[PDB]
């Protein structure tokens, strides 16, 4: 989660929302195991 | 250092191949020493041996202990599972739970816990036991992996799954499973909830839950897009290799009702005993 | 001289002046977790006398027709002191623990009961009794608390395992001709070297009538059982809001 | 690292390109919460869209620590502070700061 | 490159970009009690992650005629985590303090507060105002608990001592075109080893507007005021059941 | 051993017995160096010197920094108390708190904690101050011990209580006093309450009162069975010797109303300074 | 904005134990990765 501190604070003559862009990755310990099948790509109908 | 007090097992293995030889001894007459009598409410068994209790002679006995270790007692492969397609569509999705048997099952429940690596043999006929010329292919889903929902489904692919296609007039397919769990052993036997949360009695089917020992799906299919005319029975064996065991139970004295609990039935009660009649007549 | 003993942990002392030895279940003494074994790579809390430290529960009565009680550990300590504080603000727990049990009676009564651990002990049902039911028990079953509960069949454990082989757990006999009080020194026992201590119970503790109760009339007929369980080496880790259940 | 999707809207998916910021803005009560999502690389949700959590897809457990970086685009003139919590699991997304 | 500054204890960190040095009180660090100065005899507990750790307060809000805030100290966390669980578990406390006061505003905002720590911060009362009446200062008053007070007369600080003469204590200012935030560091500072964190304080944290806000109209006017405090070097001893107050 | 992280001031004094010499010294012109340009938002003092600043000469100077010292501020006999026998029978108990005359408890209160060993002297004479040929004793009660009911009573005895037989033609009478808390230094300002419980508005006198501080009653008498005509008036002056005090404060600029708190008069406020019309016109 | 990743770790952000892992990078290594049969064609003769 992520809260407010304090308030987002700006003078006249500049715009009052902003935005953040996210960044994800892992850390140097990451490991994975028991390699299968994914679940994002589909096949239903023939491709060509 | 200004600060004083920040400053701050019983037993050991041994390689016995047979069992043990007998001394031999004689009588024994004195006061102080009574080896035979003991105290039971210590928690520990009695250390009385022959040789303070009678006369005996001395037998140098050769009889191995090699059959009674547990690898020994665990490497013979038994029923896990009997898969029909008579499930009209020519596939079938088993979810793999190994406790559908009573005589396995029974087996691993003397521990608590255990770590091996699994053989698995896959022996296949037709309902009545005759064999035809037929292709088949089984396929091992992990948990999350796409399951199949048909015959011609794109999760036969197997492009990552690990998969044998085999025959049914061929020998019995058999592959080497190692140890998977999440954790560092299976344990048979859960004292308590997977997740957390309110815990009301429409929810009491997850007591005793572990999804440590979930380890997927088992799917079987007829090769080809046509349906096959042919009833599939396949029946399933398993081997445990390179076993370790921790913890053993009471053997259970109940048979079993349900493939996830120690449900027993209650208006017959089994005793473990055969009865008799009189105490003092056998 | 060997029937009197003191254990002494954090501030409180046990005395008993009529014991059998103290049983080290599966001769191994509670430890802190070794960095070969753990994963959490967060440093744990270890408060070393606010939760290492005896608590006595509720007491029993011991009747003439009693089947006896179980309790289920760690869930009998998660709402008492300062352990019940820790195990609640943190995700992960770990720690052994010393189970004392005291019955004493005199030297005119007779009686046996049977103190076992049972790690992962797991209730079931009669299954409706006629075995057709997939009934499952509740949660005040499963997790009574510092309470405890009342078996109900005994002789089967109200799991399908006889009583006649409880004996192959760590266990001691208090028998009233000899003994006042048993005494268990359980290590941790799991999978895992953390886990959660809302959501799993490593080991429960039995208490079974094996011969039963007697006496002549006249004598005192209310005979009680006490518990007084310490844990050893508890340590907390994954720290958050405190979670009751 | 790679773009995480926390604002994974129903009236976004008709223009998705939105869904790769989520707004800060001028706020009147103190200490709302901005955004909330799980820790769940292989999960369904804003981990999706990652190359991490797409190759953890193609394998059944892992392990490891993680790393979430937040980058702000607002103007030079534009200050604030903000507070980003990971809670160990017990428990919903917390009421209050 | 000093007007960055990271405060890395247990499971917290706190980051700035515009800051000042750390003040350190009285040139000393905080420390656990030494065999020398001590006193009482039982073992004392240290939890040392789930209590050393930066907690963060309720907000404030700094308007146009704001006259000033204070805290009491141990008496903001004794309902707050595992911190506040040991000191209602336990008669002794000693720990000192790590004072983060965070308040940013633009370029084209000024205005300056006093973050001052004032040990045995003891309040007055107006005396029914002309000085017959012998008031006293109630007990949502003198221990406002984590939310805090408003000053009344911050020009003798609601104790007839002067503001002017407030800097001769361990303080920083804010002031708003040169830095962000404040840090003071404080020891434990007391007559005694240990003490009791329900009826003692041991210093109040001040934080008063010397120039006022000010802006034009169209800039942002919700400028808000947030305290975020550590322990260092908590001990607890003296355990029995749980005190509020 | 098996597991790794188990294994685990700023200044100091100096003697400066006189101030310090100045330096002589030169221009300078150049980028980089600013001595003059500070930061009052560290919470640091400017530490910007004479020669830094403007040209200085060097100038040995041997002014002595003894009278500053706080054994020199401290050690003045102040009056700490008045005490007069009219209080018709011949005796008065005074509890002791030396916090009602506002010279020596502004001076004190400059520090929060100190500790000290004391010395007192009983000037006493008539309310005219005229002097009699009269027989007094002076006793101590500490917090505990009976205390006196009447002329007569059997706390006279002062069989272990300290006692001082005076005759008010005699020279005042002097004692030594040591450091009697059972604290480590008296405190002037206690933040809290002495005990537990719950705190109503009925009992908000509890509020900042220190059981530390707190040392007993001074009691005196004339010391035969039947009544002295004469008045009795009797001042007490404390000097504070082998004294240490930690944490200054900042010195009070409201008058005082109340001997055990920092109550003020609200509806005057004195301001710290002297005003005037302009800020340009001295 | 420099096109680098984070190099923040454990012990920077939070305080840490000591933690001996032996978990083995070996099946995410490509080799590992690709050596599994999978179905490239489908050919019918009617
Ligand atoms: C093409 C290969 C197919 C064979 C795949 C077999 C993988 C499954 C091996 C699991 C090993 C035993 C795991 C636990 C089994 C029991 O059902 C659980 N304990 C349930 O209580
Ligand atoms: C015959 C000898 C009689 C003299 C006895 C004098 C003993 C009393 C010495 C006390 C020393 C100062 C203790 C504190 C004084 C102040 O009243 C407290 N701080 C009250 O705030």
């Amino acid at each position: 989660t992520i809260w407010y501190q304090t308030n987002y604070v700006v003078p006249i003559g500049a715009p009052t929302t902003a935005y953040i862009v996210a960044l994800a990755a892992a850390q140097d310990n990451f490991t994975m195991k028991l390699c299968k099948d994914t679940e994002d790509i589909e096949q239903t109908a023939n491709i060509q | 250092d200004p600060i004083a007090d920040m400053i701050d097992s019983l037993t050991a293995l041994q390689v016995l191949p047979t069992a043990a030889n007998t001394e031999a001894s004689s009588h024994r007459l004195g006061t102080g020493v009574v080896p035979a009598l003991q105290a039971a409410e210590t928690g520990a068994s009695s250390n009385a041996s022959d040789k303070n209790l009678i006369e005996t002679r001395c037998v140098l006995n050769h009889h191995s202990t090699q059959e009674t270790a547990i690898g020994n007692f665990f490497s013979r492969a038994g029923l896990v599972s009997i898969i029909t397609m008579p499930n009209t569509d020519g596939y079938v999705n088993w979810d793999i739970d190994l406790m559908g048997y009573a005589q396995l099952r029974r087996k691993c429940e003397l521990f608590t816990y255990m770590r091996f690596d699994a053989e698995f043999t896959f022996v296949v006929a037709k309902p009545n036991g005759v064999l035809v010329p037929q292709l088949l292919q089984y396929m091992y889903v992990p948990p999350g992996a796409p399951k199949p929902t048909s015959r011609d489904s794109f999760a036969w692919q197997t492009a990552t799954n690990p998969s044998v296609f085999v025959k049914m007039t061929d020998p019995p397919a058999q592959v080497s499973v190692p140890f998977m769990s999440p954790a560092s052993a299976y344990q048979w036997f859960y004292d308590g909830y997977p997740t957390f949360g309110e815990h009301l009695q429409a929810n009491d089917l997850d007591y005793g839950q572990c999804p440590n020992n979930m380890m997927g799906t088992f799917s079987i299919r007829t090769v080809g897009t046509e349906k096959s005319p042919h009833s599939i029975t396949l029946r399933v064996y398993m081997r445990i290799k390179h076993v370790r065991a921790w913890i053993p139970r009471p053997l259970r004295n109940q048979p079993y009702l349900f493939k996830t609990n120690p449900n027993y039935k209650g208006n017959d009660i089994k005793c473990t005993s055969t009865s008799r009649d009189k105490i003092t007549t056998l | 001289s060997d029937r009197v003993a003191q254990l002494t942990i954090g501030n409180s002392t046990i005395t008993t002046q009529e014991a059998a030895n103290i049983v080290i279940a599966y001769g191994e003494w509670p430890e802190y977790c070794p960095d070969t074994d753990a994963t959490a790579v967060d440093k744990p809390t270890r408060p070393d006398v606010s939760v290492n430290r005896f608590f006595t529960l509720d007491t029993k009565s011991w009747a003439k027709d009693s089947k006896g009680w179980y309790w289920k550990f760690p869930d009998v300590l998660t709402e008492v002191g300062v352990f019940g504080q820790n195990a609640q603000f943190h995700y992960l727990y770990r720690s052994g623990f010393c189970v004392h049990v005291q019955c004493n009676a005199s030297k005119f009564h007779q009686g046996a009961l049977l103190v076992a651990v049972l790690p992962e002990y797991v209730l079931g049902t009669i299954a409706g009794g006629t075995g057709n039911e997939n009934s499952h028990p509740p949660y005040a079953t499963t997790q009574p608390g510092q309470v405890g509960a009342v078996l109900t069949h005994p002789y089967v454990l109200d799991a399908g395992i006889p009583l006649s082989q409880l004996t192959v757990c760590p266990h001691q006999w208090i028998n009233l001709r000899t003994n006042n009080c048993a005494t268990i020194i359980v290590p941790y026992m799991n999978t895992v070297p953390f886990d959660s201590a809302l959501n799993h119970c490593n080991f429960g503790l039995l208490v079974i009538p094996v011969v039963p109760l007697d006496f002549n009339a006249g004598a005192t007929s209310e005979i009680p059982i006490t518990v007084t369980i310490a844990p050893m080496c508890a340590e907390f880790a994954g720290l958050r809001q405190a979670v009751k259940q | 690292e790679t773009i995480l999707e926390v604002n994974n809207l129903k009236t976004n998916e008709t223009t998705p390109m939105q869904r790769l910021c989520f707004p800060v803005s001028v706020q009147s009560k103190t200490g709302e919460l901005c955004a909330a999502f799980r820790a769940d690389p292989g999960r369904d949700g804003p981990w999706q869209s990652t190359i991490l959590g797409q190759l953890c897809r193609y394998y059944t457990q892992w392990s490891g620590s993680l790393e979430v970086t937040f980058m702000f685009a607002g103007s030079f003139m534009a200050t604030g502070k903000m507070l980003i919590a990971y809670t160990p699991p017990g428990g919903n997304v917390p009421a209050d700061r």
